[PDB]
RNA sequence: UAUCUGGUUGAUCCUGCCAGUAGUCAUAUGCUUGUCUCAAAGAUUAAGCCAUGCAUGUCUAAGUAUAAGCAAUUUAUACAGUGAAACUGCGAAUGGCUCAUUAAAUCAGUUAUCGUUUAUUUGAUAGUUCCUUUACUACAUGGUAUAACUGUGGUAAUUCUAGAGCUAAUACAUGCUUAAAAUCUCGACCCUUUGGAAGAGAUGUAUUUAUUAGAUAAAAAAUCAAUGUCUUCGGACUCUUUGAUGAUUCAUAAUAACUUUUCGAAUCGCAUGGCCUUGUGCUGGCGAUGGUUCAUUCAAAUUUCUGCCCUAUCAACUUUCGAUGGUAGGAUAGUGGCCUACCAUGGUUUCAACGGGUAACGGGGAAUAAGGGUUCGAUUCCGGAGAGGGAGCCUGAGAAACGGCUACCACAUCCAAGGAAGGCAGCAGGCGCGCAAAUUACCCAAUCCUAAUUCAGGGAGGUAGUGACAAUAAAUAACGAUACAGGGCCCAUUCGGGUCUUGUAAUUGGAAUGAGUACAAUGUAAAUACCUUAACGAGGAACAAUUGGAGGGCAAGUCUGGUGCCAGCAGCCGCGGUAAUUCCAGCUCCAAUAGCGUAUAUUAAAGUUGUUGCAGUUAAAAAGCUCGUAGUUGAACUUUGGGCCCGGUUGGCCGGUCGGAUUUCCAACGGGGCCUUUCCUUCUGGCUAACCUUGAGCUUGGCGAACCAGGACUUUUACUUUGAAAAAAUUAGAGUGUUCAAAGCAGGCGUAUUGCUCGAAUAUAUUAGCAUGGAAUAAUAGAAUAGGACG
RNA sequence: ACCCACUCGGCACCUUACGAGAAAUCAAAGUCUUUGGGUUCUGGGGGGAGUAUGGUCGCAAGGCUGAAACUUAAAGGAAUUG
RNA sequence: CGCCCGUCGCUAGUACCGAUUGAAUGGCUUAGUGAGGCCUCAGGAUCUGCUUAGAGAAGGGGGCAACUCCAUCUCAGAGCGGAGAAUUUGGACAAACUUGGUCAUUUAGAGGAACUAAAAGUCGUAACAAGGUUUCCGUAGGUGAACCUGCGGAAGGAUCAUU
RNA sequence: AUGAAA
RNA sequence: AUCCGUAACUUCGGGAUAAGGAUUGGCUCUAAGGGUCGGGUACGAUCAACUUAGAACUGGUACGGACAAGGGGAAUCUGACU
């Protein structure tokens, strides 16, 4: 329509934000950023509909403007900034550090963690290229573009970063038999320990993946997210660890935790 | 632009209107359970028909069909929680068989009459709508309740109305003022 | 919840239709209407015309402020506080409204950009700017207005504007200031000739062109054009380095130039910090702004396969002057007939082209159903189109903008007649159109958006009003005793009681709150409403429930009066011609109930559209008969067989758990593998594998896929299985006490001070597209005057 | 040329009624609600109407294709008794 | 004494033909005129930088007397340039209008010929029985009307039957 | 040869 | 004159130059279209004609420049025609 969009209704906003179909017929549009539109969590929906630390966007703007908040080691004083996958946020108040990861129910969880677990993150390499003047570089899944990494670091690998700079703490390559995390599809939030893969040269590299209950499935190689090696995750993981039990098994779980 | 509020009925009219058998049976039911509306009767029959369709198209399925297991167990759970069904009949065939009479006796008005706070189901109706009642610690003025049996244990008259004390009555104060004026 | 009924006959069976019947977020209307909650609403006829008034403006600490504006700096002599107007920068291309257009077009799924732009954000990113490069030039920094304002003013009118005088910049036009090496040229000079050379210009970024590199199946030999490395000048010759890609003239690097010359900070707020070579020397922080390139993100435009309603009373269509292709060029941001020059003459078609029509925008979806299905879908979400019809274009990253300009066309307004300004299919509202459709209201409190920005604005939006469109709940009345009539039981002492019945009642009494009034608080931006509860508020005359109908289908009068085939009723049948069970009234009675009917459209019914699943002798219907193209359909056969093992599911002993779970399990059930003439691609490899490899009972060495890169033959499909993916809302459905319910997605639990805590599942997702195990079924070419395979 | 028996193909026939059909009736008018061998053509209540128009063929007569408006609850088939 | 056909006559409706070179509406459109912007050839009001440019003669510095050095208000004059509107050639884009053609959608109409409907209209009595000439099909002719006649065909015939 | 309407 | 387009009606032959529109000069060029002679037991040389098409440049948009040289359409009556 004659130019960029600026508005966003509810019911075009994604499902997993869990925004309610009442309460005004307009929704918070994620302004552009280092993450996409849909696999992103605005800070407004975060603060206003995950913690209830505020009730209204006016209050949230007060918060963002008084700068209790900071992402990537930076204040990021916008009410609708994309808090994407894996991302880190640090709050002086309560001295908390929340991390933005997924749950198996297909939602952005709220992973309470410490300042060092915030001070490092994870990032999937999106691609690698050679910039001008012969500077090899790569770019991640969070719009971060980084220069002079190891040549051993290639595509589909994952990096662990300092968060005071965009430099590397370490890296993990992609190969058969490594612990991963899923981003896309019915498997949103699974953790399923690569068992093998398949090429289909021409499009849609596919991967057969199963979690420790033997339970297997198949996913796209650009929807997966490698988090390190089998056993140790490089971070702390949320309730469930990407399992997707049955409706009845979860019913029994909660009925035990009545 | 505001997404429109869903609405959907809770009843269904008779396919064929004038069947004397149908009319007399449902009149018996209305005149015993203290009802005003074939609307209400159709409504309860419609709920029963929905659950019965579910029962049919579930027992169509094999055993250990996890859909059958989950949904049938939840159906059992709500039926025992509401009390139309027993605490020992979970085999789904009693569910095929259950009755509008069962629903009606689990309603509040005739329950009130059985408990004896009415002297007539119609007396229960007028007491309900005049708020001389509360099933828990909050007043209710609706006959159609489908009690959950915790209410049954917790029944009492309205605390904030006579027959549970706390006030003599509107016309009670009226009569008292009348006799005060007479003595004056 | 896979249902039928009445009606052609004197009657019967049938076809066959009609009517009845049920429903509709399908509309209109009628009669009526007390309440709580939610809420649609000028689409249909006119995308018809529109008065009036709003609907997009906008600043911080931080671009420019002497407002001859206002407080006071007194920490500040330049201000340094605030601050209209104005310059500037952003945005005004989103929203919102309607559905006129449009029938391979949009659109939906599905691909690509190895064929492109992309403000903004976000991550990274400008030692190279003195150009006779030595005076050609401030870099503790350079030049120019101009607005606002002062005032002169001019028109009847305009967001009309001139004239003269100021002044500012992140507005304009300009502008130097930091390394080191390294090759080319020259080339002084020596001159050598094996040939050695000081000194000088260049090189950042960006554009344009040309060129090179950007890789790499395998091992040795003969030399030299001249040995080239260093020399035993016998020749040892190795050393070599290049990423990604499915795949590129890719990324990227360098030579040689091009540029009318691109970027390389003259910007701004705070805080003021350190060295002394004691100089306003030198260095220093947290920021905002902008800035070249690359990537990213929100986008955008093109694009692959598949798919669209009715029409043959439309069969040929397209190409003059682009139709199909190709070459070269132009344009584009980019490919490309997008356009041109030239050239070949092709391209689509009964597998329905082309043309016409459409009360056609499409889809997500809605009603309705056993299945199959039929119908609708402007209409809250997605994509498209439009701003009265058309055309054009400026600004801009982004428009073919219309709440922006230019014109024409039809409309229409103000004129102090010279001229001037507009396009409600935005919110309200009005005219007209009609069967058919709300207030010229309040608020930004929320949901969001926008700006310089927390602070302002927003008829987007929320709120309230009209509102019987549709949905949820549910009042209008009840209870004791007193005159009758019962049913069991006891007495069976008669027909006495009847204890108790359950009703019948010109019986009577209470208590009993609601509707409406509320004082109030609460509600909400303020409210008005809901809930709360005071105070006031019933015995029916009270506070008064209607709408249809009583012959049938179809439940409900053999009641009264009136009427007399008249008046009138009735969907169908039929009633009425002086005893009307139908008409008009009274009474009574049944149906549904704050709703009920009526008219029209549509689904079920309807196996009266029939793929499932119709009929064709006579009920309508077999072409007069034959040939025949496309089309649909088309005989049988080519691998069976057995053995051998293997391990999974189901039970089945033992339950060795007190109705859970295990073993040898006999058996079945489907699955994997070997052989039976059954190669069921092999060459290079490394794993050499499973290793014949065995060291004394755990040792040193088997045949490449079981990991993988490739070379390789991979004749074609349909089919079928599985998976990724298919935007939400919706639908079905989990849980959930909105007081139930429709709803919604919340809620629940505390030691109620620290607080704790499950949730917001799951399913469905057609064809088509990708991968996908199979190889039955259907065809499908194969080597026959063998250009035949292994060779 | 006859007779007998058999055979393939033809015009048909007698009887049954398993089967079918609404019935008459039928060796297919069967093997169809226990609904599917293959294909073509036609009908969707009665009339209007095989009318009107437009094409098209024919010298013409006329033919092939071929609606609608409007109207209507019946027309019609087969059998029974009268 | 059943049912029933058609003409003719009255009343009402619906559609058809129809002179009218009929009328409108909309779309496509040859040709012609062709605005308006945009691009390109020029244009040149206007403003404006540089380069000199000589002098009417002030000021001071120096032969201190004519005379000499530079600045100066001045004005031509000259080029060296920058931007530059009005206007302007040509081009592609192309609204609107005129005129025809054409495609569909509605529509007026003297009159004519039909159809349908309508409690009791006239003329006959064609049909149903052998319907009183067995009926019907096609074709041709005829006449007030149903209808008759000829040629061939059928049984839905009044016959399933002559060894 | 015909035989009114319900 | 060239190009474009062309109704009803029809005896299917016509109507039809239907109607109705556009263009046309000069100068400089370009393309094609021919005749005859030529090869050891694809092609060259050489000669002269008019046509048709197209493109630049030009002009006080003029140009079949004088002469020459159809007005048409829809219908009636009537005779068929020459």
């Amino acid at each position: 329509a004659r130019g960029p969009k600026k508005h966003l209704k509810r019911l075009a906003a994604p499902h997993h934000w869990l925004l309610d179909k009442l309460s005004g017929c307009y929704a918070p549009r994620p302004s552009a950023g280092p993450h996409k539109l849909r696999e992103s969590l605005p800070l407004i929906v975060f603060l206003r509909n995950r913690l209830k630390y505020a009730l209204n966007g006016r209050e949230v703007k007060a918060i963002l403007m008084q700068r209790h908040v900071k992402v990537d080691g930076k204040v990021r004083t916008d009410t609708t900034y994309p808090a994407g996958f894996m991302d880190v946020i640090t709050l002086d108040a309560t001295n908390e550090n929340f991390r933005l990861v997924y749950d198996v129910k297909g939602r952005f969880a709220v992973h309470r963690i410490t300042d060092e677990e915030a001070s490092y993150k994870l990032g999937k390499v999106k691609k690698v290229q050679l910039g001008k003047k012969g500077v090899p570089y790569v770019v991640t899944h969070d719009g971060r573009t980084i220069r002079y990494p190891d040549p051993n670091i290639k595509v589909n690998d994952t990096v662990k970063i300092d968060l005071a700079s965009g430099k590397i703490t370490d890296f993990i390559k992609f190969d058969a038999g490594k612990l991963v995390y899923v981003t896309g599809g019915r498997n949103l939030g699974r953790i399923g320990t690569i068992v093998h893969k398949e090429r289909h040269d021409g499009g849609f590299d596919l991967v057969h993946i199963k979690d420790s209950l033997d339970n297997t499935f198949v996913t796209r190689l650009n929807n997966v997210f490698v988090i390190g090696e089998q056993g140790k995750p490089y971070i702390s993981l949320p309730k469930g660890k990407g399992i997707k039990l049955s409706i009845a098994e979860e019913r029994d779980r909660r009925r035990a935790q009545q | 632009p505001r997404a429109p509020r869903t609405y959907s009925k809770t009843y269904s009219t008779p396919k064929r209107p004038y069947e004397s058998s149908r009319l007399d049976a449902e009149l018996k039911l209305a005149g015993e359970f203290g009802l005003k509306n074939k609307k209400e009767i159709y409504r309860i029959s419609f709920q029963l028909s929905k659950i019965r369709r579910a029962a049919r198209d579930l027992l169509t399925r094999d055993e250990k069909d996890p859909k059958r297991l989950f949904e049938g167990n939840a159906l059992i759970r709500r039926l025992v929680r509401v009390g139309v069904l027993s605490e020992d009949k979970k085999k789904l065939d009693y569910v095929l068989a259950l009755k509008v009479e069962d629903f009606l006796e689990r309603r509040l008005q005739t329950q009130v009459y059985k408990l004896g706070l009415a002297k007539s189901v119609h007396h229960a109706r007028v007491l309900i709508t005049q708020r001389h009642i509360a099933v828990g610690k909050q007043i209710v003025n609706i006959p159609s309740f489908m009690v959950r049996l915790d209410s049954e244990k917790h029944i009492d008259f309205a605390p904030t109305s006579p027959f549970g004390g706390a006030r003599p009555g509107r016309v009670a104060r009226r009569n008292a003022a009348r006799k005060a004026e007479a003595s004056g």
